[PDB]
Parts: C-alpha cells; sequence; structure tokens
RNA sequence: CUAAGAAAUUCACGGCGGGCUUGAUGUCCGCGUCUACCUG
C-alpha cells in the first residue's frame, strides 16, 4: 500500500502454454492474481538472500495468442485439447479440458529494500531475472533466449534519483523500451458511479459490468472485466483441523469470486509509473480479498 | 496599428554569373576577348580549375544592375502597415540619402573582394568599372584593388564619384548598369577557385564561373555596427547576422539589436534607433527576401 | 588570422603556411624556425600564430621580403617545422 | 508460494465433367505560384 523506491524492471518474458480460462467467467488475459503472486514468489525465493522487499506489478503484454478454432460454425470459440494417458485398464481417459495461452509480457516490479546500497544496482537485476527464468508463473513455462540481438538485457531504475525533470527523463528512458505492449490497470472508480446512474432499473452489479461491454453507443476506451479477488464465505478454520489441505499451518476459508473491470491503457498517457503496480488489499475482518492498483489516476 | 503577416521583398543591387578567363599582364587593354578557363579532372575523381601554362593573370567579369525603389514591397498584405512602412523609409531617405551605404557598396566593389579565395596570393589586382547608358561605354573607373585596404574605408574622388551613382541609382533616379572587370596576377598556373557544384565545379558556357548569390553575398558584406566585437571589422548583412566560416550568431534576439526587433519598434512604436542601426535595417531591405509571420 | 568574415578560422592559417608563407615555404635558409606562439597540440587544432623564431640577422635581415605583403587583411620535447608530425 | 502442481489426439484418401456475358454512350469551362540565400 506504500510507496514504491526501484522500479525493476524484467525485460522480455516469453510464456510457453499457460492458463487462459482464470475465472469461471472470462477467458482471456489470465488473472494477475497470478502476477500478484508471483513476486510474492519471487521475493520468497530470492529477497531474503538480496535482503529486499516486493510488492507490486506492472503488465504489458507484448503479445497474446490464444488457441482456439471455430469448426466452420458459429463465431463462438471451442478451445484446444491436450490428450491425456491411459487408465490403469488401458482404455480412454474422462477428458476435462482448459484453455492455453502463448501470451509474452514483460512485468516491472516493485522494490521496497535497504540492499541496494550494498549491493550494486545491476547485480540486484542480473540475479532476480536470472531466478526468474526457472519458475512458473501463470500456469506456462519461461522461455530461454534464441540467438539474435539481445534485449535480454534488464534494467533497474530508481525512482527517488534526480529531480522532477530528471524523473520524467528516465521514465520515457525506461518507457522507450515498453512502447509496442498495451499496459493493463484497474478501474474501480467509475463501477461504483455507473451503479446509480444503472440504479433505476436492476442494482445488480454483474448486469451492470454485462452490459458496459455489450446508433450504436460509446466505450471510453477499452473496457474488460476481470477476476478482482475472492469473497469469503466459510468461517475461519483452524490450522490442524482440516482434511485435505495443502499444508497444516493456515486456517482455511472457502471463497467466491469478485468481478471488476480493468483498462488496457498504452503506456504513454499514465501519469507516472507508480500508478500501476498491482499490490492487494487483504482486510479479514470477516471480510474478503482484493488485489488493486491504488493511485490508479 | 499590428504587423503584416506576409510580406517580401524584391532584392535590389543584383548581380550576374562571374564568368573568367587567363592572359598575360600587360594585354588586359584588350580583354573583350581571352581564351575561357575550362574545368579539369584529377586524372575517385573530382574537377579542378588552373590558368593555362602561358597564361598568369585571372580576369573575372559579371555586370551588375542596380534597381531602386527600396521601400516597395512586392508583396503586401495591409495597406495601413504599406504606407507607414513606405512612409519610414521615405523619411529615412529624405533626411540623408544612401550615400553613406552607396560608398560602403562600393569600397566591396574597390577591392576585389568578390574574388573570394583568389584574392589573397594576388599581388597586383586591378578593377575596372563601366558605367553604360547605352551599348558603349559612359563613365569608366580603374582601381587599384590592394591601395585599398580590405577593412579601411576611404574616401577618394573617384570611389566617391561612384558612390554618388550607386546612390542616384538606388533612390530611383537613372539607370545603373555597371559592367565590372578585374585582373588578378596570380601567376604561372595557380589553382584558379570557382564556386563548388553537387562534388563538381560551376561551368556555365563550358567556362568555370562563381554562383551568383555568392558574389551578391560578397558585394554586401558592410556591416560594421556589432553589438560584440569589431575586430572582425565588416560582415555581411543578415537578418541574425550570421557567419557559417565561423559558427558564430551576431546580433541575437536576445539582444535588442537584431532586424526583426530594429523594424518591430522603428515601423510600429515608431522608436528609431541610431542612424549606425537606420542604415542597417535599410541595408537589409536592400538585399530583400521573405519577412513577416 | 585576425577575425576575417571569409576565410576559415583553421583556412587562412593553413593558407598562409607554405604558399602564403611563401617566406616559411620556399624562403631559402636553414638558420630559422617556424615555432607556435599558442599553438595548443593537445586538441589538434593548434594554429595561433607562427613565430618566425630565428637569429638576429636571420630572421632580422633575411626575412624583409615580400611573402609577408598583402596580409593586411588578418594580419597584425623539440618538434618543428620538418617531416615529423600528424598535422 | 501463482484456479500452481499432470498429460503424445493418431493412421489413409481421385473433386470432376460442360459452357457466347452481350448493345450503346460528348466530361465539360475558368485560373499569377511568388520573395530570398557563400556548399571549403
Amino acid at each position: 500500500v506504500t510507496d514504491p523506491e526501484a522500479l525493476l524492471l524484467l525485460p522480455r518474458l516469453s510464456i510457453q502454454n499457460a492458463n487462459a480460462i482464470s475465472s469461471p467467467l472470462t477467458w482471456g488475459f489470465p488473472s494477475p492474481g497470478a502476477f500478484t503472486g508471483f513476486v510474492h514468489a519471487l521475493q520468497r525465493r530470492v529477497g531474503i538472500s538480496l535482503d529486499i522487499e516486493l510488492d507490486g506489478v506492472g503488465i504489458v503484454c507484448h503479445r497474446f495468442e490464444a488457441q482456439i478454432s471455430q469448426p466452420a460454425g458459429k463465431r463462438t470459440k471451442v478451445f484446444n485439447l491436450t490428450r491425456n494417458p491411459l487408465n490403469r485398464d488401458g482404455s480412454t481417459a474422462a477428458i476435462v479440458e482448459e484453455g492455453r495461452a502463448h501470451l509474452e509480457v514483460s512485468l516491472l516490479l516493485g522494490v521496497h529494500g535497504d540492499g541496494l546500497d550494498d549491493h550494486p544496482a545491476q547485480e540486484i537485476a542480473r540475479q532476480v531475472q536470472e531466478q526468474a527464468g526457472a519458475m512458473r508463473l501463470a500456469g506456462g513455462s519461461i522461455l530461454p533466449w534464441c540467438n539474435e540481438r539481445f534485449p535480454a538485457p534488464n534494467a533497474e531504475l530508481l525512482m527517488l534519483g534526480g529531480s522532477d525533470e530528471q524523473r520524467r527523463k528516465n521514465q520515457r528512458r525506461l518507457t522507450r523500451r515498453l512502447l509496442p505492449g498495451f499496459a493493463l490497470v484497474s478501474r474501480e472508480a467509475l463501477l461504483q458511479q455507473h451503479l446509480e446512474t444503472l440504479r433505476t432499473t436492476l442494482p445488480e452489479a454483474t448486469t451492470l459490468d454485462a452490459l458496459l461491454d455489450l446508433q450504436v453507443r460509446d466505450k471510453p476506451g477499452w473496457l474488460v472485466p476481470i477476476p478482482a479477488g475472492y469473497n469469503a464465505l466459510s468461517p475461519l478454520y483452524l490450522p490442524g483441523e482440516v482434511r485435505n489441505a495443502r499444508d497444516r499451518e493456515t486456517p482455511l476459508r472457502f471463497v467466491e469470486n469478485l468481478f471488476g473491470l480493468g483498462e488496457w491503457l498504452s503506456p504513454h498517457r499514465v501519469a507516472a509509473l507508480s500508478d500501476l503496480l498491482w499490490y492487494h488489499h487483504a482486510e479479514p475482518d470477516k471480510g474478503l480479498y482484493r488485489w488493486s492498483t491504488p493511485r490508479f489516476v | 496599428l499590428s504587423t503584416a503577416s506576409v510580406l517580401a521583398f524584391e532584392r535590389k543591387l543584383d548581380p550576374s554569373d562571374a564568368l573568367m578567363s587567363a592572359g598575360a599582364w600587360a594585354q588586359r587593354d584588350a580583354s573583350q576577348e581571352w581564351p575561357a578557363v575550362t574545368v579539369r579532372e584529377k586524372s575517385q575523381t573530382v574537377d579542378v580549375a588552373n590558368l593555362p601554362s602561358d597564361a598568369d593573370t585571372l580576369k573575372v567579369r559579371f555586370t551588375l544592375r542596380v534597381l531602386g525603389g527600396a521601400g516597395t514591397p512586392s508583396a503586401c498584405n495591409d495597406a495601413a502597415y504599406r504606407d507607414k512602412l513606405l512612409q519610414t523609409v521615405a523619411t529615412y531617405v529624405n533626411d540623408q540619402g544612401f550615400a553613406e551605404l552607396a560608398r560602403r557598396y562600393a569600397h566591396n566593389l574597390a577591392n576585389a573582394r568578390f574574388l573570394w579565395r583568389n584574392r589573397v596570393g594576388a599581388e597586383a589586382v586591378e578593377v575596372r568599372i563601366n558605367h553604360i547608358r547605352q551599348g558603349e561605354v559612359a563613365r569608366a573607373w580603374r582601381f587599384d584593388a590592394l591601395a585599398i585596404g580590405l577593412r579601411d574605408f576611404k574616401a577618394d574622388a573617384e570611389l566617391d564619384a561612384l558612390a554618388e551613382l550607386i546612390a542616384s541609382g538606388l533612390s530611383g533616379s537613372g539607370h545603373v548598369l555597371l559592367e565590372v572587370v578585374a585582373f588578378a596576377r596570380i601567376g604561372d598556373g595557380q589553382e584558379v577557385f570557382p564556386s563548388q557544384e553537387l562534388k563538381t565545379l560551376y561551368s556555365v558556357r563550358d567556362a568555370a564561373a562563381i554562383h551568383s548569390q555568392k558574389i551578391g553575398n560578397a558585394l554586401r558584406t558592410i556591416d560594421t555596427w556589432y553589438p560584440d566585437e569589431d575586430g572582425l571589422g565588416p560582415i555581411a548583412v543578415e537578418p541574425y547576422g550570421s557567419v557559417t566560416s565561423q559558427g558564430k550568431a551576431y546580433r541575437q534576439p536576445k539582444q535588442k539589436l537584431d532586424f526583426y526587433t530594429l523594424l518591430d519598434n522603428w515601423v510600429l512604436r515608431d522608436e528609431a534607433p541610431a542612424v549606425e542601426q537606420q542604415h542597417y535595417v535599410i541595408a537589409n531591405l536592400i538585399r530583400g527576401g521573405v519577412f513577416g509571420e | 588570422l585576425r577575425p576575417d568574415p571569409e576565410f576559415p578560422p583553421a583556412q587562412l592559417m593553413s593558407v598562409l603556411f607554405g604558399k602564403l608563407h611563401q617566406a616559411l615555404v620556399a624562403q631559402g635558409g636553414d638558420r630559422i624556425g617556424v615555432s607556435f606562439p599558442d599553438l595548443d597540440e593537445s586538441r589538434s587544432r593548434l594554429g595561433e600564430r607562427l613565430r618566425i623564431h630565428a637569429s638576429a640577422d636571420d630572421l632580422r635581415a633575411l626575412l624583409a621580403r615580400p611573402w609577408l605583403e598583402g596580409l593586411r587583411d588578418h594580419l597584425q620535447r623539440q618538434v618543428s617545422r620538418v617531416q615529423a608530425k600528424s598535422n
């Protein structure tokens, strides 16, 4: 929730065979809760050694190709399928399918740690990027590099360095390599403004979101429905009373999804690059869990 | 009230394209016939120009036509600006003529400054100027260039007789046509330097030549009215008076000594600058061009 | 080389060196030297004033030729003018 | 510590035979492109 100190940037993360469904309702870009959890896993694998602290992520989505086709029919799309191995009898398998995606992003992180003085500002980005070429980030692998020209060198910017003109100069000196993507940010503001405008007919929030994308009317950007966390319905459990959990140290709450809406900006028309670092507000006071981007506008 | 949008000024003091020749010294009385100098190759090759081996003196010939009617704009957009401009130029003319500007032009006509890189190395440079009314000559002049200083502003009898002729031309009294010729003893076979073209020389009737606008530049090195440092002395009159050979840019618009700001408070708020700046603004209106927004 | 509007800054001194400096180019005599009075020899542009550092009668008597004439438009370790220099 | 962890869809193929796209037509009429310039 607090301010970043260093915008560590990963240069080009080619991803193979990552997830595409990500909710009961969407099918597009993978849920950025995965991008929220991915850097917490990255800090848990690295950030204790180099003595740093990571909280926020941005996404740029250099490209995105799904795996869909249409069997000479509707404009709706069917998905890709994977052949499953045989059972004990060796006859068939009750195949359950899910989507795939070849997406290619390059995230920019956010550093809070004191360990920028003892370690030099290029070793801390030559170790983190070298670690994250050995881990998964949505359900797909992370690919290595070919033999061509190399944008595989990353960067490491400090937003505290320089004055305001120097900040707005190195911001463009970073954005010059990040341009052909489309940054994605939360849009939690206009839903609770559009609600009271649409409160005359029906106040159900899924209906408000479903007709904010369906002469024709106007869309003031590229609106998009995303997951936005989890609402909880079951109470807390004990750490060591539930059966079939991933561990036995943390309590459990059964949860349903929470759908909100985002926006696919260009990297230029943002105010600054501390506005799109996906934190996660996590009030547990009989509450819920979200992951958003404060200072969004 | 306000200024003009688009102004143009047809140029005055119009030179020509100077042709070049050769010959021997003390044969220069018969200078209506001389075998012209041709361009030759570096036998990647480029083009040079060299005198014949028997000849030693370059002869450069051009004609200069003086039009007059200085303050009349060749294109304007408002009569309330145009009458003010012509009124101000008329009040400049009736106070003092072009006579100082005329003798400053006639000095650059006197010393062979239009021989740009052929002046140095020479040791006897004599120009001859014939003002003609018909196809025959009407008034002759025969100077010596090196006896006149390249920075020294003298006041002779012949040069003042030339200056009154040029000032009468600039005021718009008669017709001026000066058939300027210039003899320079350079020596046998020395590298004459004509103008340069995209990398090659500049011939017209298979004979090397200077560009017209280069001689038009050399004829208007009169600006000794610097704000900066008069150690350079004279310079070619320009708005934002600049030197490409030295990279500087005198009369910066941060100072109030450029051309456009001078014209602005000189015709709109009617703030007369010094006579040494009225000379500069009128001398810049002589060369003409595209002014206004 | 004074402030001239026509020639270059490094053009006029290069012109008046051996050809325009004909007394220093083909003068005749091996009892003098053309030393740089203010030539900055660390930036590759070291032409300010080539002083004719000679003897009493060599530079004072044997240097009164007309090679210095016509220069009113601009006038006013051991390494010298020999075949050892990079310009 | 990521609706994370997991996964071989494969084999073979004869598109093929036939054809009239015709007929005719008014693109008219008027016009200002100027002003300058150092290639070493």
